[PDB]
């Protein structure tokens, strides 16, 4: 279906690929290495519960007053 | 005859007591519900689910 050149990636000679840099002494920085810096929110979860309650309540209050 | 009078009097007293106290309590409750339904910041179990009921 396809010639061997397309599969192996070269017609005659296999060219050397420059390897990937590492940046010794620190973590890799890639699109997939970002969870090292940004975990899921874990610090303000209970504050999230409180603020969700208060937001619901205040919205309901002002909406009911407006409607009435 | 005063035995009959006292019987009638205390029957009427118990009737009035039960009826009037139930009506007054329900009326205060309904007024509170009117205050809180129009202000949903207060339409919450503000005293507690069992506290008010137990009291
Ligand atoms: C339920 C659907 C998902 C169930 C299982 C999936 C799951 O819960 O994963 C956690 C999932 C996401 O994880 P998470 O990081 O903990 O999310 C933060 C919570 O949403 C932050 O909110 P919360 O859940 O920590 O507390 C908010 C609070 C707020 O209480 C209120 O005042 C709301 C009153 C409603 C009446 O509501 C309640 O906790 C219980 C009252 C009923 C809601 O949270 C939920 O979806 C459950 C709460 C969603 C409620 C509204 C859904 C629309
Ligand atoms: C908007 C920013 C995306 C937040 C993604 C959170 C994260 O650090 O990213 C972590 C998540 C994966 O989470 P998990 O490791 O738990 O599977 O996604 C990624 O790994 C890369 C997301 C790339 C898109 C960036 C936008
Ligand atoms: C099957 C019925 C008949 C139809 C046959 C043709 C079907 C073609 C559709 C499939 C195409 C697949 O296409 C595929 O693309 C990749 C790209 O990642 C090529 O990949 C090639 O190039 C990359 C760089 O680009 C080289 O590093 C690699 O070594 C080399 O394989 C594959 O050689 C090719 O096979
Ligand atoms: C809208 O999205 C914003 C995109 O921009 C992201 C900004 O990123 C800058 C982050 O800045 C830093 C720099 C260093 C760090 C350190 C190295 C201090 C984090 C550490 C110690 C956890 C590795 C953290 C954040």
């Amino acid at each position: 279906p396809l010639p061997n050149a397309v599969v192996q990636g070269y017609t005659s000679v296999r060219g050397p690929k420059r390897p990937l840099d590492h940046f010794y002494g620190r973590t890799p920085l890639n699109i997939d290495t970002l969870w090292h810096w940004v975990k899921f929110p874990h610090r303000y979860d209970n504050l999230r519960f409180a603020v969700c309650f208060w937001a619901f309540l205040v919205s309901a209050h002002f909406a009911n007053k407006k409607q009435r | 005859m005063n035995w009959l009078y006292q019987m009638i009097y205390y029957g009427v007293r118990m009737w009035l007591v039960f009826v009037l106290h139930s009506f007054s309590l329900g009326s205060f409750g309904e007024l509170i519900t009117v205050i809180t339904d129009n202000n949903l910041i207060f339409n919450v179990f503000y005293i507690g689910l069992l506290g008010l009921g137990f009291i």
